[PDB]
Order: structure tokens, then C-alpha cells, then sequence
RNA sequence: GGCCGCUCCAGAAGAGGGCCCCCUUGCCCGUUAUCGGGGGCUAGGCUCGAUGUCGGCC
């Protein structure tokens, strides 16, 4: 059997100061024979700690990781701003070696309301035959947003996707896109187009529509 | 001191093969154990393949034993991956690391340093260029703020596109999605931005895409 | 019934072996390689034995 890696949370927000803590269940007993691993986006890992508590050379004090069991923690003593990336443990009691998900470490700042803004499809796409429409949720924060689609009332489903910009360099807000892909026929067959989005920072759902 | 530079990856068809390299520099092979990990997009980790040079041992995860090789050459001073009979499952960036070996260690420990992995896609996609469609600011503005708009950028393979607004003369609020696989094995992406309500009359707004795989180059203008 | 034997078949049969937990490898050890000691479960499943309900021979 492999020995699975458990790792939580899946992300968390803190800032430069704060102590954080990461932990990583193993599936059964390792013993101390778990590493821990940096990544910051599209770039090479980096080793950390090994043995579960070891700092391996470069690696500055401030991280540290200990064993309770074959619960694994790795822990920020004081953060850093170049310490948002995400982190990996991995388990090499037995081979084949393994990795758990990774803690993504974001940076926390106050919660901001999204600006939705919604855009029918261009004449020029109609013509091909397809309708994309698509709805932004501009500089908001945190990253959990919800974005509905309802055509003439009628609920979506399996016919939209998201993508989300990273933090922004400045603010630290999100940025989120949801296209809802139809045909051309199903287009005109309908009169009503209505993006509907909640978020922590709106009391109430935010609906942005237009008809043709 | 240390390096690990990958390279022999790219886009292949499925059932076709490929060749990694991972050419290390500043340690000697024989003083390590090489290992393949990959990430396959938006996923964690996941190791692939091991070999220690010193001894010709090697070992396979499970999903690729039978198709994958793993292999080193000292006198080169680099290791290699033979890929053969890919599935689309097998797309992911593939990492290669080192374990240095020490004399009193009795196992293998942890992975201690990286190279900066290549991209292996896995689909049956043909590259094709990309149509720019204009997100168009509402004709609805709240009138005395900001407006938004946009280029959509559909049906392109294989990424990346380079977007950017005016010819670079316009990059406050400019948010560029990241790109998405439709349903048909192509990418999709959007662009936008947001400017004064005030500047929609009387500033023109055209944005530039720029897909290289297919030498490809739009302009499109948005307009009410 | 005697003598031999384990290629086969028994499970009526030990000891390997295996699994889990602890000790940052902790008597001596350790394949460019994850051990040892301790605690707890594993039996007919693999190797090797033993045995007969097995096989051979006079």
C-alpha cells in the first residue's frame, strides 16, 4: 500500500509577522522520515527541513517542524513576505516515495467586494456559429466568490468556466472570469442573460443583465 | 554552484514518445541519485522514475512501469527520461531532482535540490491561432465612473499568447486570466481592463494578441 | 509388514518469512542501501524442514 500524505488546510491567509503552522497526516506510522518543501509559482522546490524536524543547510531558522504521531508539523516562526509559496511534505519511510496536496500561503489583508461587470457575446462570434458571455468580478477578496448563471431564470450547469488571477502584486485582491459557452441557436432562443455573484463582501447577490 | 538544467520536452500526440535530459552540473552523478517528479497542471507532485548512476539501480512508479526509462550517462554527467506510448494523462511539468549520497547515510533521503522543470503536453490538439472577440463596455455605464472592457481570446493551441493593451501603452488595471482548456482540446483566455467612463469617446482602446506556436497576430478594437 | 525418500498429494507440521505500533538507526549490523531491539498479530500462502492420510523399492 502507499502511505498517503494528508496535508491542511489546502490554503490559508496570514501576514508578515504572523506564526503559522502546517500540518500533514500520514496514512500510517513514517517514523521521522518526512521532508518539507518551498514552491513559489512556476519555479523549482526547494528542500526545507528533512527527518521532520532537521533545517536543511540555507535554510533560515525561522522554520522549523516537529512529530506528533504521524501528524507532521512545519511552522513559521515569524513570516516573512518571501515565505508565501506553497509548501509540500513528502514521506519516504517507503518506497514509492509521496507527496501530500501542498498548503498555499496567501497573503491576508481586508475583505473587498467584488465589481461585477457582464458582456454579451460580439456580433462577430455570433457569426461562427458560438456565443461566449462573459462575466468579471473585478479586485475582490478573499478568493471564495460564487458566480450563478441564470437564463431566463433557468439555473446553469456544465455549460460555464472560471479562472482567477493570482493575488495582485499590489493589493493582494483576486480577480475572476466565468465565460458561459452556448450555441448559436440556444442564444436567440432566449431574451434574458443574468450573471448573479455573492461574496462575503455583499450583503446581498449582485445580478448584472442585458436582453437581446 | 549546483545546476540542473532540463530540456528535451515540448508537445507530442498520443502514443508518441520523448526524450528528457537533465543535465547536472557542480555534483557528480555518481555521488547521487537522480529522481523524475512531476506536477501535472494545477495538481501536487508525483514521482515517476529513480536512478543511482554509482550502481545502475532504478525504480518506476506504477502507472508508467512498462513505458517510461529511466537512465544516466556519467561520462555526459546527465540523466534521461525515455517516454514512450504517452497518454494525455501523462501531461505535466516533469522536475528532476537530486539526493546526494553520504557514505554513513545507510537509505536515500530527501530530494535537495531541483531543476526548473519542462512542460510535456500530452494532447491531439493541432496547433491553430487564436480569435480575438472585443468585450464590449456595457452601453449602460453608471454614468460619471469607471467602465470595463475586454478581448476574449478563443480557440488556441497550444499556449502560451501574449496579450497587451494600445501596443503597452496602457497597463493600470489590466488583468489577464489565466488561460483555460475547452472542451474541444483548445485554450480560451480573456483580457481586461478598466478605464474612465469619461475616456470611452474619445480614446481609442485596441488590444494586441500574439500567439507564437502559429506565428499568429491580431488588433482588435473595443467600442460601444 | 520391511527399507528408503519427499517429485506429487495431505495440513495432521516446525522454523524462516510477513503485517502493525514504539525508540531521530538506539548491542553488532546496514548493497549509492532504511536497520536493530522491544511490544502485538500472522499457518499452511512462499522457502526450508518434519511428518503420513503421499511416493518408491525388496
Amino acid at each position: 500500500s502507499d502511505i498517503q500524505m494528508t496535508q491542511s488546510p489546502s490554503s490559508l491567509s496570514a501576514s508578515v509577522g504572523d506564526r503559522v503552522t502546517i500540518t500533514c497526516r500520514a496514512s500510517q506510522s513514517v517514523y521521522y522520515s518526512v521532508a518539507w518543501y518551498q514552491q513559489k509559482p512556476g519555479k523549482a522546490p526547494k528542500l526545507l527541513i528533512y527527518s521532520a524536524s532537521y533545517l536543511y543547510s540555507g535554510v533560515p531558522s525561522r522554520f522549523s517542524g516537529s512529530r506528533s504521531g504521524t501528524d507532521f508539523t512545519l511552522t513559521i516562526s515569524s513570516l516573512q513576505p518571501e515565505d508565501f509559496a506553497t509548501y509540500y511534505c513528502q514521506q519516504y519511510r517507503r518506497r514509492p516515495i509521496t507527496f501530500g496536496q501542498g498548503t498555499k500561503v496567501e497573503i491576508k489583508r481586508t475583505v473587498a467586494a467584488p465589481s461585477v461587470f457582464i458582456f454579451p457575446p460580439s456580433d462577430e462570434q455570433l457569426k461562427s456559429g458560438t456565443a461566449s458571455v462573459v462575466c468579471l468580478l473585478n479586485n475582490f477578496y478573499p478568493r471564495e466568490a460564487k458566480v450563478q448563471w441564470k437564463v431566463d431564470n433557468a439555473l446553469q450547469s456544465g455549460n460555464s468556466q472560471e479562472s482567477v488571477t493570482e493575488q495582485d502584486s499590489k493589493d493582494s485582491t483576486y480577480s475572476l472570469s466565468s465565460t458561459l459557452t452556448l450555441s448559436k441557436a440556444d442564444y436567440e432562443k432566449h431574451k434574458v442573460y443574468a450573471c448573479e455573484v455573492t461574496h462575503q463582501g455583499l450583503s446581498s447577490p449582485v445580478t448584472k443583465s442585458f436582453n437581446r | 554552484e549546483v545546476q540542473l538544467v532540463e530540456s528535451g520536452g515540448g508537445l507530442v500526440q498520443p502514443g508518441g514518445s520523448l526524450r528528457l535530459s537533465c543535465a547536472a552540473s557542480g555534483f557528480s552523478l555518481s555521488s547521487s541519485s537522480m529522481h523524475w517528479v512531476r506536477q501535472a497542471p494545477g495538481k501536487g507532485l508525483e514521482w515517476v522514475a529513480s536512478i543511482s548512476p554509482y550502481s545502475g539501480s532504478t525504480s518506476y512508479a506504477d502507472s508508467v512501469k512498462g513505458r517510461f526509462t529511466i537512465s544516466a550517462d556519467t561520462s555526459k554527467n546527465t540523466a534521461y527520461l525515455q517516454m514512450n506510448s504517452l497518454r494525455a494523462e501523462d501531461t505535466a511539468v516533469y522536475y528532476c531532482a537530486r539526493t546526494k549520497y553520504h557514505y554513513k547515510n545507510y537509505y536515500w533521503w530527501a530530494l535537495d535540490y531541483w531543476g526548473q522543470g519542462t512542460l510535456v503536453t500530452v494532447s491531439s490538439a493541432s496547433t491553430k491561432g487564436p480569435s480575438v472577440f472585443p468585450l464590449a463596455p456595457s452601453s449602460k455605464s453608471t454614468s460619471g465612473g469607471t467602465a470595463a472592457l475586454g478581448c476574449l481570446v478563443k480557440d488556441y493551441f497550444p499556449e502560451p499568447v501574449t496579450v497587451s493593451w494600445n501596443s503597452g501603452a496602457l497597463t493600470s488595471g489590466v488583468h489577464t486570466f489565466p488561460a483555460v482548456l475547452q472542451s474541444s482540446g483548445l485554450y480560451s483566455l480573456s483580457s481586461v481592463v478598466t478605464v474612465p467612463s469619461s475616456s470611452l469617446g474619445t480614446q481609442t482602446y485596441i488590444c494586441n494578441v500574439n500567439h507564437k506556436p502559429s506565428n499568429t497576430k491580431v488588433d482588435k478594437k473595443v467600442e460601444p
